[PDB]
RNA sequence: GUCGCGGCGCGCCGAGGGCCCGACGCCUGGCGGAGAAUCAGGGUUCGACUCCGGAGAGCGGGCCUGCGAGACGGCCCGCACAUCCAAGGACGGCAGCAGGCGCGGAACUUGCCCAAUGCGCGGCGCGCGAGGCAGCGACGGGGAGCGCGCGAGCGAGGCGGGCCCACAGCCCCCGCCGCGGAGCCGAGGGCAAGCUGGUGCCAGCAGCCGCGGUAAUUCCAGCUCGGCGAGCGUCGCGCGGCGCUGCUGCAGUUGAAACGCCCGUAGUUGGCCCCCCGCCGCCACGAGGAAACGGGAGCGCUCCAGGCAGGCCCGUUGGAC
RNA sequence: CAUCCGGUCGAUCCUGCCGGAGCGCGACGCUCUCCCCAAGGACGAAGCCAUGCAUGCCCGCUCACCGGACGCGGCGGAC
């Protein structure tokens, strides 16, 4: 009835990403150097 | 490293009292710089004066 | 007016028209990890650069060989190019110039030639130092990365006396 | 052929493209100035108004409300974006109202709605929905 | 009459002048150009604002001085506003610099100085809200950074000394100590980027297609991921997209579109032929005529946006075109 | 510096438009470490204005006061 009717998990707290040229560096290797199948579940799986 | 500038001789003490810019003089040691005055009491100055008529001294 | 008005300005670089095409955000992250660029407007800069060279040449090679203005501008253009060292030396006729790559741009990259050098680890690592001006041009010291030597310059490019 | 091609018929053509250019419709809006005086906006990227009354294939009801514009006195009808935005504005209130994507044309399955609602007592409307402001004054 | 020609004005005479190669009239959110935006080529839109020219100083008129004004930080009048009055009287024109009200979606200090460029009057100077310096300033443009590697180093910042400055800053240089801080959009397609919990055609998303009625790949949240990046997104306008205004370069049997047919003026288009003359168009060259902007030769403001400079033995150094 | 993509159907080929993709000029929102340059009440209100400033200089004429005031005169104020 009220409007917004429709309308919490601790934050992860973790070290920032670089920033500038490094956050660029890690997607270098992310992709070619270190093993990947982009998003699927198997792959999130593989990281826990 | 490196750092380059401009000179000037002059042939004797009083043409160069003669041909300077004050403010040149003034950061030299050479002359006393007199307490500034803000131009505007000036020109309020000025214009006061100009409001009176014949003998305008006193103001 | 103010005198500041009569200042002129410009842009430096071209933004593609398409912007999500996988070959060339592929491209484009490969050349950044080679040359280790800071941001994607120094590609944008570089292909400007290439663009007018490239414009420059095709003008001026539509014209006969024997023409005064051909002869004056392609003589002015590949004196540029053999000292800003984008050209090989050997090379002195004008098609040579439509074959360029801004590979050879980026190659001329103070970082670029202090690391053929063997003078620093990495480009990054060049990168660091150059922001802590250790490096030194002939006589002079140069805290700009993108600093852009020239080929009689290279053999008087050394460390900065006063670093430590 | 069937257009005139000879050296000297340069009159006849700039006459035909100027009578028959104006057979474009986006043309015709464009340049033509009955839009220019209908449009409410009067050519304005937005307005400022006061609200009066709020109001309400897909079947569903979307909140709006009634504004007049301070500029020009007339009424028209502006929407109000975000989920449960609507308790922000209070009837008698000054709004600065926007319009949609489309220049004129109605967006979406709203019928005959062609303003945005952005900044409701001098607050931007979406950052009072992620609350980096607040309507305590109000 | 005028500095002066002239229906510029007056008297007389005669009748003419302009028009589909568009007169006259009406409208303009109409100052013009040099130029600006956009981008194969051809083009389209804009042109308040830096240089030039024009007009105006609340509206409409008149005039003195002067070589030069129909002047407004000069005077007179009417109209509309406005101020002081010890009520009889007097008095004003910010579309100049700051500043205030109103209006609007929208726009800065009631600062310092004549030291530089110039103007006015003058012999060893005065004055200039022209102009210069500073302040606010995410209109906007350019250059660096939030690490590298197994130890060091480096900034921002703070405190002093120089340099500069009309005086103060700021940049830059020398010493001591030393804060490393990323956001805005999105993840069904166009278009690069995927797992849990709520809600249940409700709430909401959605430029377009579309989602939502019990797994919602699209709503609301967490995790993860993508693009640009000290910037990102939203609204309106212009160019492009668009060969959907088509000269280059559209279409006209059935999709929108060949007048029911003939004659015919203006208009447009018109076979072949003379070698050498004249005229018109055309091509090339040249003279003359502002720069700035644009292009372009040369120069290491640390680079760059920029500017016209610098070292020494300088084309007469150069600022070509 | 010569580029296209999604949408009418049970499917298919067209015409045709709707929408997206780029640049620039302004306004709004969120955010912002350092330096350089830099526009800034123009947008059917050429609407209305407290307050201060924005045009002076000097050779000629001194029985003024201790020659400098002031005044007449000259140039400028039409840039
Ligand atoms: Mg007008
Ligand atoms: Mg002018
Ligand atoms: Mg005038
Ligand atoms: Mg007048
Ligand atoms: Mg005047
Ligand atoms: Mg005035
Ligand atoms: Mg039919
Ligand atoms: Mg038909």
């Amino acid at each position: 009835t009220s409007a917004g009717k429709v309308r919490k998990k601790e934050k992860k707290e973790k070290p920032r990403p670089p920033r500038g040229r490094a956050y660029k560096r890690l997607l270098y290797n992310k992709n070619f150097v270190d093993d990947t199948r982009l998003g699927p579940n198997n792959l999130l799986i593989r990281q826990k | 490293g490196h750092t380059v500038g401009f000179c000037n001789a002059y042939q004797n003490m009083d043409a160069l009292m003669k041909y300077e810019p004050g403010f040149r003089k003034i950061r030299c040691g050479l002359i006393e710089a007199p307490k500034p005055v803000s131009r505007k009491q000036l020109k309020n100055l000025k214009n006061r004066r100009l409001k009176k008529r014949g003998t305008e001294k006193a103001t | 007016p103010r005198i500041s008005r009569h200042r002129n300005s410009s842009k430096t670089y071209s933004t593609p028209k398409k912007p999500f095409t996988k070959p060339r955000l592929d491209a484009e992250l490969k050349l950044c990890g080679e040359y280790g660029l800071k941001c994607k407007r120094e590609i944008y800069r570089a292909r400007y650069m290439l663009a007018k060279i490239r414009r420059t040449a095709r003008n001026l090679l539509t014209l006969d060989e024997n023409d005064i203005k051909r002869r004056f501008e392609g003589a002015a253009l590949l004196r540029r190019l053999h000292m800003l060292g984008i050209l090989d030396e050997e090379k002195d006729q004008l098609d040579y110039v439509l074959g360029l790559r801004i590979e050879d741009i980026f190659k001329r990259r103070l970082q670029s030639v202090i690391v053929e050098s063997k003078l620093a680890k990495s480009v990054h690592h060049a990168r660091n130092m150059i922001k802590a001006r250790h490096i030194s041009v002939g006589g002079q010291i140069v805290n700009i990365p993108s600093y852009m030597v020239r080929i009689s310059n290279t053999s008087r490019v050394a460390i900065a006396d006063t670093s430590s | 052929m069937s257009k005139t091609s000879g050296l000297y018929t340069a009159r006849k053509l700039r006459t035909v493209r100027r009578v028959n250019r104006w057979a474009d419709k986006k043309y015709r809006k464009a340049h033509l100035g009955t839009w220019l005086k209908a449009n409410p906006l009067e050519g304005a990227c937005m307005a400022r108004g006061i609200v009066t009354q709020k109001i309400g294939p897909n079947s569903a009801v979307r909140k709006a409300v009634r504004v007049q514009l301070t500029k020009n006195s007339k009424k028209i009808t502006a929407f109000v974006p975000r989920d449960g935005s609507i308790t922000y504005i209070d009837n008698n209130d000054e709004v600065l109202v926007a319009g949609f994507g489309r220049a004129g044309r109605a967006v979406g399955d709203i019928p005959g709605c062609r303003f945005k609602v952005i900044k409701v007592a001098g607050i931007g409307l979406l950052a009072l929905f992620l609350r980096k402001r607040e309507k305590r004054a109000r």
